RNA sequence: AGCAGAAGCAGA
């Protein structure tokens, strides 16, 4: 007899056992080395799809530039950045008539947003590409780094507190004929660079491989904006959410259940809307290069049809960050590895220095990479990438212009409808219609409508089926029984402070993880479990009657015989574990206080403990979490 | 302060703010500074239009008011009745918020109460709008500001004085009014001038055909563009189409066809550790978890006959492997491991630098020195092999899946349950462990997990020194007996591991019975001697040892360390199946599904085949066969499998499509069909998946009929 | 050698 895993399918439905097919047990891909093939493909790919459109070169910067908006319509079925801008304010105009004010309102709540945002609000967001050094670095660094740089040179508008001067000085600073800077070389040092290089550091991007990637063969590339352009990004993605939040086809922003009940609810509404004696099909889509296809020039015009009845000056700060990435110029990264093998002998040749050798020295990819990249390329290493979206940072804004383009509902007054969800790059299109080959038919006609507005549905990965069953963001629907988010469980391992605020960290996680993301009470359970098992290896404090041998324990199982009553002790001691589902959000200290005996109790909850030492209100806080200030509450070295 | 918010303001204010605010999104109970203000706001806008009405005709003093107010309800609804206004009336609509509309001069209010001079906040109010509104400023040091003369009369000006007047004091006396902030500050910022160099950047940032951004703005302000999506539909051409195509049975042709393929070489085996083949040594202990050395030490002075040998006979050599230098490394390893020395270092000598590779990364020279050089080109890029189905995974599959007289598990405590969900999840979890518990793949797992963490360990810690790392396990069998078992010896080589994905070289020599000429094909990799035999079951079963090279990096050896989580990849699958029965029949079904009752039968999943025939385990078998696949993904992970399985849940969703009869759709198959073939090249689950595929497809297209 | 898989590591 030979076994056949997939044989359990038989018995019971895939989506209920989807949990299956995930390999998340296994080693997440992972990128060895350069990053810069990567980026080069997708410059190459982003500018295969608009090479047909207007190509000139920029007069502020000196790049070669490509636009595709307004030009030639695609006629096959690659990938079409050739979005109509006259398409775009129909769909606009049409989601505002079934959206009245809805444009308006968003702006002037996400215009007063601005105004009551501070510079510090900044410091909110995740690795940043800093200029002054040219790397990725923490956003309150990065922050700190540009505002002592612009009170070199004479711009303190961050002074005043507010995001808007701090911005005003952000696009004065590209006025400067020079800027002057620290840098590192480590020391600090000061160096001044000319307009030209400010601003083409400034509309610089960061390139690097995406590293421990899902479902994904071969890697991708990812790039880190500067700091510059967080505020004008910021302002429109709160834009872009305030439309959202009132976009009933919006598959944002909240997930978990609210997901769930707006996945059943549409489909309800949508067999309820069906005509009668007709069928209703459900397509679960894919975008392919949603990011490369994507065309700033058109959210430029979004920004601008959206703030119509809005302040001149807000509608300028609005259109920057458009224009700011339709500018943008992509670092390539590392650059190449050439290595002689019979003299096992390596060297680096960075991004600059691309050219500087004949490319018959590269590979066969890397010289037909390079040979396409070369008009694109730059003296100093940087390539320009006009077109495209590399970074996303527009999840927001694309989303709306993904429900635009579903809310035209009908083409032609032809005899079908269609609805759906929208979330970034994947979408579900629902089809009414008297028959599936009119609902094929309407279909098409999204498709060709997608196309028409700069977004290419993937053939290859996208299917369609009668309604009732169908995908969503790793959701699985299936007659009203959603499977679940597939998630990546994590490691329930030691959290990494110290002993107390350690167990403290590890049962809120698995709370957290119960009531936000899927798992069940068996699950968390087997948690608890497995994280104290790591907790216990790790601090060496197995349970004293554990014989297990060390040097702790053996203090331990001293303790453990000194003791007289064992049910209060702490799991850090040796004693017990106690924790459960009811208790989990509760500290073990105050569990078992009432246990403890006042011979070890005592010695415990000492004032002046040696340990614990000078406090600082970050320390006991920091997410945060609870505990007692006891000897399990020491620091590092 | 709240408390005090509610004395000057009913409940209808304090909630109306409170949705005004809601539409702002930061936490109302961080501030209410500005709530006060914008409140107090609101209620000014509605103390002006208390008892002021108009009638039919225009009389000053029936339903219908001289004023109407816009603060307070949702944005959206201000927004678009204030546009209705606009239209209806003829008048430039104000670019701002609109906080109160008048019905005598058809003109919209806007009223600010500052809290010193009011004639400078009158000056910037004005800056701000300009003359888009009248301006109806109030303060309260008495000071106001009326843009127009007949807006209201003087009995509404004094009576929101006489309203302010409460305020200016009532907060100082119960010592409020130092903490009350302005209104100004709230709209600081308002004055925003693009540079020359900027606006040339977003005049070269309009879309093809329009001269510059003046051009742009003008057009999509002004141009009606209706019809445009269906023009330009119309006059698309109709290549561009997504090609429907209904989906059937035959479509579904078996995935990767070139694994029937006998020309290739079936896949080898290249798991890091042996899964079913281990063959460990067992020594019996009733307590103390040694040393990893000392316990070594004591398991190979048991088998002394073994540890002893040293003239092997070399059964099978591996290609690029030096037989000698692997024999030499091994003994180094036994004597190491078998002296009174606590140190398990090895002399870095010439066969442990051969076998740990010492001193092969090329060197790195300038990078002038290598572009002036001729002979220095980028090599190509080495692609995996293709490799064809292998029945040693099928075994491995039927083996580690099966139940064995032993536990590796040996999970902690938790405190006694009391509310009902904790009582349910102790029974799942009695029952999930008292299945998976006496399972081979577990104890395979907790090999793996202890030997990484081992080597994680000694690879951080004794990075320049190289180390020999016993492969250890603790067993208990069901009899309550506690068993340490040795697998076998690694050696660790340099681990001056700097980035994520550097290289440590490992030399594994594990235990094993099976001989590997049984299965050719399986071992290209290993390098095998025949160490001895041992007595078992009433035979003289030959003990080889399996020697190979292999390596890992930090990331592999902390997933190493974590293993433990296939089990919870498996225990929610099957809780899942669980609720899914609780579901139809209301009731806890765990009792049902494990062994059944009165009521319902015990649950049943199709396994596999048998002599071709459809045959059906237990819900415990079915829950082991899912643990092993979890354990299969950890060992056989990589992006080869990352990608098949994604690429594949769409067939699979397709196919279960099928089987519901929705009618699935297809829009390029041949392209799905190719994303799922180029990820099978030759890691051993993925092309057993892609077989157990094609034959699970097969039974279902039987079935189908 | 080997890991590994579109490019690296096998110390700097």
């Amino acid at each position: 007899m030979n076994i056949n895993p997939y044989f359990l399918f038989i018995d019971v439905p895939i989506q209920a056992a989807i949990s299956t097919t995930f390999p998340y047990t296994g080693v997440p891909p992972y990128s060895h080395g350069t990053g810069t093939g990567y980026t080069i493909d997708t410059v190459i790919r982003t500018h295969e799809y608009s090479n047909k459109g207007k190509q000139y070169i920029s007069d502020v910067t000196g790049c070669t530039m490509v636009d595709p908006t307004n030009g030639p319509l695609p006629e096959d079925n690659e990938p079409s950045a050739y979005a109509q801008l006259d398409c775009v304010l129909e769909a606009l105009d049409r989601m505002d008539e079934e959206h009245p004010g809805l444009f308006q309102a968003a702006s002037q709540n996400a215009m007063e947003t601005l105004m009551v945002t501070t510079v510090d609000k900044l410091t909110q967001g995740r690795q940043t590409f800093d200029w002054t050094v040219c790397r990725n670095q923490p956003a309150a660094t990065a922050l700190n780094t540009t505002i002592t740089s612009f009170r070199l040179n004479d711009l303190n508008g961050a002074d005043k507190g507010g995001l808007i001067p701090f911005c005003q000085d952000i696009i004065d600073s590209l006025d400067r004929p020079e800027m002057t800077f620290f840098s590192v070389k480590p020391m600090k040092v000061k160096d001044k660079i000319t307009k030209v290089e400010y601003i083409k550091r400034a509309l610089s991007l960061n390139t690097m491989t995406k590293d421990a990637e899902r479902g994904k063969l071969k890697r991708r590339a990812i790039a880190t904006a500067g700091i510059q352009i967080r505020g004008f990004v910021l302002v429109v993605e709160n834009l872009a959410k305030n439309i959202c939040e009132n976009l009933e086809q919006s598959g944002l922003p909240v997930g978990g259940n609210e997901k769930k009940a707006k996945l059943s609810n549409a489909v309800a509404k949508m067999l309820s809307n069906c005509p009668p004696g007709g069928i209703s099909m459900t397509v679960t889509g894919d975008n392919t290069k949603w990011n490369e296809c994507l065309n700033p020039r058109i959210f430029l015009a979004m920004t601008e049809r959206i703030t119509r009845d809005s302040p001149i000056w807000f509608r300028d700060f609005c259109s920057i960050a458009p224009v700011l990435f339709s500018n943008k110029i992509a670092r390539l990264g590392k650059g190449f590895m050439i290595t002689s093998k019979t003299k096992r002998l390596k060297a680096q040749i960075p991004c600059p220095d691309l050219f500087s050798i004949p490319l018959e020295r590269y590979n066969e990819e890397t010289r037909a990479k390079l040979k396409k990249l070369k008009p694109f390329f730059n003296e100093e290493g940087t390539a320009s990438l006009s077109p495209g979206m590399m970074m996303g940072m527009f999840n927001m804004l694309s989303t709306v212009l993904g429900v635009a383009a579903l809310g035209i509902k009908n083409i032609g007054n032809k005899e079908y409808l269609w609805d759906g969800l929208q979330s970034s790059d994947d979408f579900a299109l629902f089809v009414n219609a008297k028959d599936e080959e009119t609902c094929m038919e309407g279909i098409n006609d999204f498709y060709r409508t997608c196309k028409l507005l700069g977004i290419n549905m993937s053939k290859k990965k996208s299917y369609c089926n009668e309604t009732g069953m169908f995908e969503f963001t790793s959701m699985f629907y299936r007659d009203g029984f959603v499977s679940n988010f597939a998630m990546e469980l994590p490691s329930f391992g030691v959290a990494g402070v110290n002993e107390s605020a350690d167990m403290a960290i590890g049962m809120t996680i698995i709370k957290n993880n119960m009531i936000n993301n899927g798992m069940g009470p068996a699950t968390a359970q087997t948690a608890i479990q497995l994280f104290i098992a790591d907790y216990r290896y790790t601090y060496k404090c197995h349970r004293g009657d554990s014989k297990v041998e060390g040097k702790r324990m053996k203090i331990i199982k001293e303790l453990w015989e000194n003791t007289k009553g064992r049910d209060g002790l702490l799991v850090a001691d040796g004693g017990p574990n106690i924790y459960n589902l009811r208790n989990l959000h509760i500290p073990e200290i105050v569990l078992k206080y009432n246990l403890m005996d006042p011979e070890y109790k005592g010695r415990l909850l000492h004032p002046q403990n040696p340990f614990v030492g000078h406090l600082s209100i970050e320390g006991i806080k920091e997410m945060d979490y609870d505990a007692v200030s006891g000897t399990h509450s020491w620091r590092t070295k | 302060m709240d408390t005090f918010i509610t004395r000057n303001f009913q409940t209808t204010i304090i909630q109306k703010a409170k949705n005004t605010m809601a539409e702002f999104s930061e936490d109302p109970e961080l501030q209410p500074a500005m709530l006060f203000n914008i409140c107090v706001h609101l209620e000014v806008c509605y103390v002006i239009s208390d008892m002021n009405f108009l009638d039919e005709e225009g009389k000053a003093y029936n339903l219908r008011p001289q004023y109407e107010v816009i603060e307070g309800m949702p944005r959206t609804i201000a927004w678009m009745v204030q546009r209705s206004l606009a239209q209806e009336h003829g008048i430039e609509t104000p670019k701002y918020l609109a906080d109160l509309f008048d019905y005598k001069t058809k003109r919209f209010i806007e009223v600010g109460i500052t809290k010193g001079l009011a004639d400078d906040y009158f000056w910037k109010k004005k800056e701000k709008l300009g003359n888009s509104m009248e301006l109806m400023i109030f303060s309260y040091n008495q000071d106001y500001s009326l843009s127009n003369e007949s807006s209201l009369d003087e009995e509404g000006k004094g009576r929101v004085l006489s309203r302010l007047t409460e305020l200016q004091a009532e907060l100082s006396l119960k010592n409020l009014w130092q903490v009350l902030i302005g209104e100004e500050d709230v709209e600081k910022g308002i004055d925003f001038k693009l540079g020359q160099t900027i606006s040339r950047l977003r005049d070269i940032s309009v879309p093809a055909g329009f001269s510059n951004f003046e051009g742009m703005r003008s057009y999509i302000d002004n141009i009606d563009p209706k019809g445009a999506i269906e023009r330009n539909l119309a006059r698309m051409s109709p290549l561009v189409s997504v090609t429907p195509k209904k989906l059937t049975w035959e479509d579904l042709r078996p995935i990767g066809p070139h694994i029937y393929n006998h020309e290739l070489p079936e896949v080898p085996y290249n798991a890091f550790l042996l899964m079913s083949d281990e063959l460990g040594l067992a020594n019996m202990t009733e307590g103390k978890s040694k040393k990893p050395k000392t316990l070594a030490k004591e398991c190979l002075e048991k088998y002394s006959t073994l540890r002893d040998q040293t003239d092997p006979i070399l059964i099978m050599k591996s290609e690029k492997a030096n037989e000698n230098f692997l024999w030499k490394l091994w003994r180094d390893c036994v004597n190491t491991i078998s002296n009174e020395e606590m140190s398990n270092e090895l002399q870095k000598t010439n066969y442990a630098k051969w076998a740990t590779g010492d001193g092969l990364t090329y060197q790195k020279i300038m990078k002038e020195v290598a572009i002036d050089d001729e002979t220095m080109c980028q090599e190509e890029p080495k692609i995996p092999n293709k490799c064809r189905v292998a029945a040693w995974v099928q075994t491995e599959m039927n083996l580690l899946s099966t139940l064995t007289s032993k536990r590796a598990l040996d999970l902690p405590e938790i405190g006694p349950d009391v509310a009902p969900v904790e009582h349910v999840g102790s029974e799942r979890r009695k029952y999930f462990v008292n299945e998976i518990n006496y399972c081979k793949a577990s104890t395979v797992m907790m090999k793996y997990v202890l030997f990484h963490t081992s080597l994680l360990n000694e690879s951080n810690a004794s990075m320049g020194k190289y180390k020999v790392i016993p492969i250890t396990n603790r067993v208990v069998n069901e009899k309550g007996e506690s068993f340490d078992m040795l697998y076998g010896l690694a050696v660790k080589g340099q681990s001056h591991l700097r980035g994520d994905t550097d290289v440590v070289t490992v030399v594994t020599f594990e235990f094993s019975s099976t001989d590997p000429r049984v299965d050719s094909g399986k071992w290209p990799k290993y390098t095998v001697f025949r160490i001895g035999s041992l007595f078992v079951s009433g035979r003289e079963k030959s003990v080889y040892l399996y020697c190979r090279v292999n390596g890992t990096n930090k990331i592999q050896m902390k997933w190493g360390m974590e293993a433990r989580r296939c089990l919870l990849q498996s225990m929610q699958q099957m809780e899942a199946i669980v609720e899914q029965e609780s579901s139809i029949q209301g009731y806890d079904m765990t009792k049902a599904c494990f062994k059944g009752d009165r009521v319902n039968s015990p649950k049943t999943f199709s396994i596999g085949t048998q002599e071709g025939k459809l045959v059906k385990g237990s819900f415990g078998k079915a829950l082991r066969v899912i643990f092993t696949k979890c354990l299969m993904h950890y060992v056989f992970g990589n992006a080869q499998l990352e990608g098949f399985s994604a690429e594949s849940r769409r067939l699979l969703l397709l196919i279960q499509a099928l089987k519901d009869r929705k009618g699935p759709w297809v829009f390029d198959l041949e392209g799905m069909y190719s994303g799922i073939e180029e990820c099978i090249s030759n890691n051993p689950w993925v092309i057993q998946s892609a077989y157990w595929f094609n034959e699970w497809l097969g039974f279902e297209k039987e079935g189908s009929k």
